[PDB]
């Protein structure tokens, strides 16, 4: 159940 | 053929590797994105051309043989590595790494951190740095620039070009005289004792990162050495009694004693739309004082991260990392040798 989302960044 | 370029300077990794376009230059690299032709997948590959200088084959053979040891989810790998058939014809060397979206120092020129986020970060960097604290090796220079992400906040550390091994005992005269890009995420001690690194450094550069992630401005900056001294006591207050007594070396001592008195700067008031927990455990890391500073095991055990904290899911070194020789010691002319026969194994013949 191991990895944490969390929405998504918005990288320029 | 001719080799590939960009910007003007020859970087020859074709065939295999194509459709280059730059990302960005470190003081020691240029780092371009890339297209592996024969996994199908898109790399960074970091051009380094350290031959004509001891301190930067140090930094290329501490990265190299650092990150090829290291395995871990949180440390960038070293995928490949590029050079010439014979010495005497190696000039660069390409290292190709899994290739990350952005890095931290990026991120937060254009974008403000939600708490999840910025707790998420932090404890990715913890696991890091306790796998690497469990080697006994000491980063030495984590900052902003040296947290590679992408955009499902995956965080890998990078740029071990400055580790070392954990020793009490070391001078610190080089290691100040070479340059770096910053100096604002460095530990008091570093500055003001005259010997060895501990694995407290680490720990407040953390401190420091910290910080920047809930601010957007680095907590403690300045110009040059005195400068940046100065705005670390502006924030913690002039040393206790106490704190003057350790390793602090004698000529700082006095220097400190020199200096009109400051007074501490609650946390709260810099950071006012802080999560309480976090401003806890930012003061347990940027504690003046490097034998009260937090460990990284307690910091990882800290309520801050209790969402993430799993003991069970954070690997360790199998052994401590060992360097044989001084490298501080040895001429460019036998780095140079060392780098070759590290690099070897990525090498079509190769022996064993
Ligand atoms: N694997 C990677 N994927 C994507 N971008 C990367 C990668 N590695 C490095 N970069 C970017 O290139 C920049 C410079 O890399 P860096 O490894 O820090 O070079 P350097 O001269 O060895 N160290 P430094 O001078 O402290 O940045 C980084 O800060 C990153 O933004």
């Amino acid at each position: 159940r191991r990895k944490p989302v969390l929405p998504a960044l918005t990288i320029n | 053929a001719g080799p590939e370029m960009v910007r003007g300077q020859v970087f020859d990794v074709g065939p295999r590797y194509t459709n280059l376009s730059y990302i960005g230059e470190g003081a020691y690299g240029m780092v371009c994105s890339a297209y592996d032709n024969v996994n199908k997948v898109r790399v960074a590959i970091k051009k380094i051309s350290p031959f004509e200088h001891q301190t930067y084959c140090q930094r290329t053979l501490r990265e190299i043989k650092i990150l090829l040891a290291f395995r871990h989810e949180n440390i960038i790998g070293i995928n490949d590595i590029i050079r010439a058939p014979t010495i005497e014809q190696m000039k660069d060397v390409y290292i190709v790494q899994d290739l990350m979206e952005t890095d931290l120092y990026k991120l937060l020129k254009t974008q403000h951190l939600s708490n999840d986020h910025i707790c998420y970060f932090l404890y990715q960097i913890l696991r890091g740095l306790k796998y690497i604290h469990s080697a006994n090796v000491l980063h030495r220079d984590l900052k902003p620039s040296n947290l590679l992400l992408n955009t499902t906040s995956d965080l890998k550390i990078c740029d071990f070009g400055l580790a070392r091994v954990a020793d009490p005992d070391h001078d610190h005269t080089g290691f100040l005289t070479e340059y770096v890009a910053t100096r604002w995420y460095r530990a008091p001690e570093i500055m003001l004792n005259s010997k060895g690194y501990t694995k407290s450094i680490d720990i407040w550069s953390v401190g420091c990162i910290l910080a920047e992630m809930l601010s957007n401005r680095p907590i403690f900056p300045g110009k040059h050495y005195l400068d940046q001294l100065n705005h670390i006591l502006g924030i913690l207050g002039s040393p206790s009694q106490e704190d003057l007594n350790c390793g602090i070396n004698l000529k700082a001592r006095n220097y400190l004693l020199s200096l009109p008195h400051k007074n501490k700067v609650p946390w709260n008031r810099l950071f006012p739309n802080a999560d309480s927990k976090a401003l806890d455990l930012l003061d347990k890391m940027l504690t003046f004082n490097p034998h009260k500073r937090i460990e990284v095991e307690q910091a990882l055990a800290h309520p801050y991260l209790a969402q993430y904290y799993d003991p069970s899911d954070e690997p360790i070194a199998e052994a401590p990392f060992k360097f044989d020789m001084e490298l501080d010691d040895l001429p460019k002319e036998k780095l140079k040798e060392l780098i070759f026969e590290e690099t070897a194994r990525f090498q079509p013949g190769y022996r064993s």
